[PDB]
Parts: structure tokens; sequence; C-alpha cells
């Protein structure tokens, strides 16, 4: 039970425990392509893994061999497979194996294969008692870690552990209101716990989202959120919005406000409103301030909007 | 002169509203660095100065295709990609593949191919759909009947069926999990080979659409933040399945387009996150798709001369901030060369220089006219010619 990294490490070739088994080299063929010049430590391990694998040796010695193969290339799904195999036949204590996996994730928070394993374990034992603390620790190093969030929504849905999630959400939103992943996690906890159809909740969110805009006006998160939970029933269906935004207009402007208003006008026209032509201009006017000045990088797009509107609300 | 260098562009830097957060601090470091970049090319500019290093990028590819250092050892179980990225990057850059190299390559993928369908990360590894989309893609790049016959279409189709789920989603691999990408893989693969039974993708058009959220984009699995790698896979997968409309295509376009960075010029992968090397294909690479759809529906307001993203600015990025002198292309300045971005920056550039919808065909080539890259199909990201050769071939079985 050594370690791939101990200064006292020894190849499997120069080992006694592994004397009885012939390693199996790779087969890149007679004339190899995109072939890797594996080191000698790396190559060793796998020649001895293929071996175990090739003979389907469900042995307690190989079980640990897989731990070194994993560490040398944790993106190797085949080895990860052969480990779950050994875990179940060898019948290894899966909680000791949870401590293992907690460790690799802390070491490579960005592997897609190292989280699936932890998903396998957790459902193998029906125990989410940890997880959330874990997931919080990982996201405490990188709060926009895709896999963590994914594995966290899983643990929450699968074990109905909502409760304190919108709570965690609010926390992270303070730590960095620009964390676009937390504005997602937030919509995840809400649309599945109380939905937004509820007039009070949709109202609670919009005020927060609004008082959050006013705080950091150029944060594009608090905007996509106030634009996506409302564009549901129809951005046009909420009058009072189109004004207030025109109020924040001076000391809170940004093409994120000017863009928003365009979005509003577009839907209004879509729900056959009044001052038709008048609005149809309040839009094409804003399409230009943007396409030509406040948001040039997106010019080719703010022109499509312009032409799209004219071709469909003026004739 | 150049968009990225016009004086007014200094007006496109981040405004943290005097409220510093981690995201703000991190995006600040990036804009500032990318500023020096645009700024060094502000002490000179004598003859055509934005050049794509064809040759430097060529040794890089040319060599890695035959042998890689001990560095790319973690790609140990993902070699088919190494075959794809390189053959597609050589393709774009316009370098023929020695008819010898091809057979050698056809021989490799051959060894990965599972006796039950699909391809593994390398010789003697279980079948998975990532390397399978790579193999088939790499073999279709080669387009010789030698390449085409490598694929065991029957076992390919049985395998795909073994990953199928009741809700119309595909497992990434046997025992593995499912994200949008796995769908784009099964379709892209089952498409070119012409092995689509009538019930193979049932419910997938549906499951894919279920991944589009409040941002307008698409995430890996329902409820995930919007992401460009996946957003591409979602649409392109649907475009193949002919269901682009199954999506709220408008909130999508609005999401993609907003992802391009007003200062940097390139695309970011998620709202409020750093600009990045690829995403010049995973993101910008979407506009070609949305066009076909928006136009397939009629919509008369689609430009006839340009994609709906700033092409000038994207090219000005890839060419001025992602090329390593040594060769290959980068994430963002000072992030290390790798065959992955080396491919998706050349694919995105190509996408940013090539426009066409119907009879119209208008190209924009920032830099020197020698930077004109080879066209690339927006769905399979392989030469639009090779796509034809592939199907036209397999559509006879
Ligand atoms: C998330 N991401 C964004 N830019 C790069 C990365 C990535 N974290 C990554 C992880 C998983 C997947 Cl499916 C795709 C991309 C990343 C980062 C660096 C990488 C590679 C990948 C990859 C790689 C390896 C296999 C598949 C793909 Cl698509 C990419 C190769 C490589 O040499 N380097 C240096
Ligand atoms: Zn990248």
């Amino acid at each position: 039970f050594l370690s791939l990294d101990s200064p006292t490490y020894v190849l499997y070739r120069d080992r006694a425990e592994w004397a009885d088994i012939d390693p199996v080299p790779q087969n890149d063929g007679p004339s190899p392509v995109v072939q890797i010049i594996y080191s000698e430590k790396f190559r060793d391990v796998y020649d001895y893994f293929r071996a175990v694998l090739q003979r389907d040796e469900r042995s307690e010695r190989a079980f640990k061999l897989t731990r070194d193969a994993i560490e040398l290339n944790a993106a190797n799904y085949t080895v990860w497979h052969f480990r779950r195999v050994l875990l179940r036949s060898l019948q290894k204590d899966l909680q000791e194996e949870m401590n293992y996996i907690i460790a690799i994730i802390e070491e490579q928070p960005k592997n897609y294969q190292v989280w699936h394993h932890r998903r396998v374990l957790v459902e193998w034992l029906k125990d989410p008692s940890q997880e959330l603390e874990f997931i919080a620790d990982i996201l405490n190093q990188d709060a926009k870690n895709y896999h963590a969030w994914q594995h966290r929504q899983w643990v929450i849905q699968e074990f109905r552990l909502w409760d304190n999630e919108l709570q965690y959400v609010d926390q992270l939103l303070k730590e960095d209101v620009r964390n676009n992943s937390v504005w997602n996690q937030r919509h995840f906890v809400i649309s599945n716990t109380t939905g937004y159809s509820d007039r009070a909740v949709l109202e609670r969110e919009v005020q927060y989202t609004l008082e959050m805009i006013k705080l950091v006006p150029h944060n594009e998160s608090a905007w996509n959120y106030l634009k996506g939970i409302l564009q549901d029933r129809g951005l046009s269906r909420y009058p009072n919005l189109l004004n207030q935004l025109l109020d924040l207009q001076p000391s809170h402007s940004s093409p994120y406000l000017i863009a928003f208003l365009v979005d509003i006008y577009e839907d209004m026209l879509e729900n056959q409103c009044d001052n038709k032509e008048d609005i149809l201009n309040k839009a094409l006017e804003l399409c230009e301030i943007l396409a030509k000045e406040k948001d040039t990088i997106r010019k080719e797009y703010w022109r499509y909007i312009g032409r799209s509107l004219q071709s469909k609300h003026s004739r | 002169p150049l968009y990225s260098l016009r004086p007014e562009h200094a007006r496109e830097r981040l405004q943290d509203d005097s409220v510093e957060t981690v995201t703000s601090i991190e995006q600040a470091k990036v804009e500032e660095k990318i500023q020096e970049v645009f700024s060094s090319y502000k002490f000179n500019h004598l003859v055509p100065r934005l050049v794509l290093q064809r040759e430097k990028h060529f040794h890089y590819l040319k060599r890695g295709l035959r042998q890689l250092t001990d560095a790319y050892e973690c790609l140990d179980a993902s070699r088919p990609w190494l075959c794809y990225w390189i053959l597609h990057s050589l393709e774009l850059l316009d370098e023929p593949i020695p008819q010898i190299v091809a057979t050698d390559v056809c021989q490799f993928l051959e060894l990965c191919q599972s006796p039950d369908g699909g391809f593994g990360g390398g010789p003697g590894q279980y079948p998975h759909l990532a390397p399978t989309y790579a193999a088939v893609n790499a073999l279709c790049i080669i387009g010789t009947e030698e390449a085409y016959n490598v694929i065991n279409r029957e076992k390919l189709l049985q395998y795909l069926y073994s990953l199928k789920q009741p809700d119309g989603s595909f497992l990434m691999h046997v025992g593995g999990e499912v994200d949008v990408r796995s769908a784009y893989c099964a379709a892209s693969v089952a498409s070119l080979t012409n092995i689509i039974t009538p019930d193979l993708f049932e419910g997938t058009a549906e499951w894919i659409a279920r991944c589009q959220n409040w941002e307008g984009g698409i995430g890996g699995v329902p409820g995930m933040e919007a992401h460009g790698g996946y957003t591409f896979c979602g649409l392109a997968a649907l475009v193949i399945l002919k269901k682009e409309r199954s999506l709220n295509l408008k909130s999508l376009l609005q999401w993609v387009t907003s992802r391009q960075m007003r200062f940097e010029g390139g695309f970011q992968g998620r709202c409020n996150k750093l600009v990045d090397g690829c995403y010049s294909f995973w993101q910008a690479g979407l506009l070609p798709l949305l066009h076909r759809a928006l136009h397939a529906q009629g919509d008369p307001a689609l430009s006839m001369s340009h994609w709906m993203f700033h092409q000038q600015a994207l090219q000005e990025y890839i060419l001025m901030c992602c090329q390593c002198p040594a060769g290959g292309l980068l994430d963002k300045p000072g992030k290390s060369r790798d065959f992955y971005h080396t491919c998706y920056c050349l694919s995105g550039l190509s996408i940013a220089q090539h426009f066409g919808s119907g009879a119209m065909l208008h190209d924009v080539v920032m830099g020197v006219p020698e930077n004109v890259l080879q066209p690339t199909h927006p769905v399979y990201n392989i030469g639009p010619d090779k796509v034809i050769q592939a199907t036209t071939h397999f559509l006879q079985k």
C-alpha cells in the first residue's frame, strides 16, 4: 500500500509482489501515430495494468494498482471502470473509498471522470450526509466549477435536500455578486421549490435582482436573471418595469439597461400595444445607440434586431 | 486601422462600478494584459502586420501527428482526438496528408475500435463516444475508402443503442453519465455513416431542448449554467436531428452574441467568466447554425454578407493574442500551446473569415490575405467537402 509519489517508490517491474505476472506492452502498431513517449514510471504501471485487466484479475493487489493508473491519468475511463469492478468483487469498504475520492477531487477539481465515481459511490450507499459540505469546500476554491455544481444539483434533486440551498445561494452571491453560476443555482432552487408563478416570490426576486442591479450596474448577471424569469410570461406583461428602468437610466445606465428596454419594446409591439409606431421608434432609436456606440462589438446583431423589428411592426 | 486598436476601444474596458469582487479582479487582469498586446503593435505597423504563422503552426502539427513528448501523457486515454485535432488543423491550414500517413492513421483508429462498436481512447480501451466522434471525424477528414471502411457501421449502431436511455439521452460511455455532448456525439457519428434507424434518436430532440435555461443558452444536463461547449453540441445535434426550432432560438442567439467580449474580441464560455482560446468555434461557431435555422423559417432580416458576431474583432483576437511563436494556438496570452486550442482557434478563425448562406459567399480576411483559412462545416467541424464525400459514400449501404 505505497504511493505513486513517495521518494521510496519502486516500479512494478522491480517488484516482488508482481513477479508472477508478465506485463503487457501497448500495441501502437508497426508504424505509430500521435504516439506518446510515456515516461518510464508511467509506462511501467500501465503495462502491468493491461496485464491485470487483460486477464480480468479481480485481485486485492491490482485494486491498488488501479489507484496508481488513475493518478497517472485520471481521465482514463477504462481504468476507472476496472476499479469499480474491483470495488464490488473485492467488496472494498466504500466509505474508505469515499475518503479516497474526496482526496483526488481536491487535487484535480476539474476532472469529469473523478466526480462520476463519487456519484457512483454516493448512490451505491444511499448517503448524501456529506457531499454538500464537500461540494462547498471545492466551490470555495473555484466557485464556478462546473462539475461541482452539477454534482451538487444531483445530490440536491436526488435526495430532496433543498432546504438550505437558496440560503447557501445568497451567501455566495455576497462573496461575489458577479458569480453567474450562483444566479443559476438560485433559479435551480427556486423553480423547483416554489416556482416563480407565485406572485410573491417572483416579486421578491425582482426587487432583489433590481436592488442588486442598482448596486453593481455593469454586472451582467443580475440582468440576464431579471430578463429571464420575467421573459417567461412575457416581458410585455409587466408595465411598471419599462418605466423604472428608464428611471435608473442616468446614474445606472449601461447597454444592459438600454438593451433591456429594447427587449421590452419588442415584446410590447408583440402584444399589440398603443403608440405602436411611437414605440417602434423608441426601439430602432435604441438599436442604433447600441449598434453604433454603446455596444459596437454586437453591431451585426443589433442591426438584425433593427431590421427584424421594422420588417415585422411597420408597413 | 484595427477595431481592437481604435482609440474609442479604450472605452470598452471593464467597469467594476467601484465594487470589487473576484470575477471583477480576474477580468481586470485579462483586459489589462490583452491591452499590452494590442499596444505593442502601437510602436510600429509597417507592412501587413497580422500574420498567421502557417509554417510555425505546421511543424507543430506535422510532428505531434507522429509522436508526442511525455507531456501529452494525460491525453493517454484520448488519442483519437489527437488524431482529429491535428488532421483538422492541417486541413484548415491547408497541408496535404501524405497518403502514407493516412494509412498509418487508418491503421491506428483500427486498433482502438471496439469489437462491439465505437472507439476507445487508444488501442485496447473500452469504447466511449468522445473518441468515437473523433475517430469518425478524423477518418472522414482522410476521406479515402481506406479510411471509410475502417468504421464497422453495424457494431457502431449496436453500441450507440447500448447507450440509449428511455428519456432520449445517450450515456457518454457504458456505465458513464449523460450530458448534451453525448447526444451530439451519437448523432454526428450515426449521421455521416448513415446508420440512423427510425427510433434511434427518439426523445433526444426533446431531451436536448430540455437543457436550455433562463440565459437562453444550453447547459450539460437540465438545470446547469449555460455553457458554450454544450450550447454548440445542443444546437448542432438538433440541426442534424432537424429540430433547431425545438429551441427558443431567440433567447439563444441573444445569449451567444452577448458572450463575445467587447474589449477582448473573442468569446467567453459563460456569462461573467474569462475570454478563451476556443469558443471561437464553440460560440461563434453557433451563429452559422442559428442562421440556417432563422433562414430555414423564412425570417427576411438575416444579413446576406455577415454572420451575426463581430468577425473583424474575433480574427483580430485569434491572430493577435493566441498564436505562440513556437507554433500552435493558445487559450489567452501566456497559457501554453496545446493541440486542442491549436484546432479550435483555427476552426473559429475559419468561421470568422467565411460567410455564405445560399448563393451569397462573402469572406472577410483580417491580417494578410495569406491568413485565408480553409472553410469548415459548422456542424461536424471538418472540411465541408469531406462531409459530402463521407455521406455520399455511406449513403449507399
Ligand atoms: C473546460 N475547458 C475550457 N477550455 C479548456 C477546457 C478543458 N478543461 C476541457 C475539459 C473537459 C472537456 Cl470535455 C473539454 C475541455 C481542457 C483544458 C486543457 C486541455 C484540454 C481540455 C484537453 C482536452 C482533452 C480531451 C478532450 C478535449 Cl475537448 C480537450 C487537452 C489538452 O491538451 N489541454 C491542455
Ligand atoms: Zn480553451
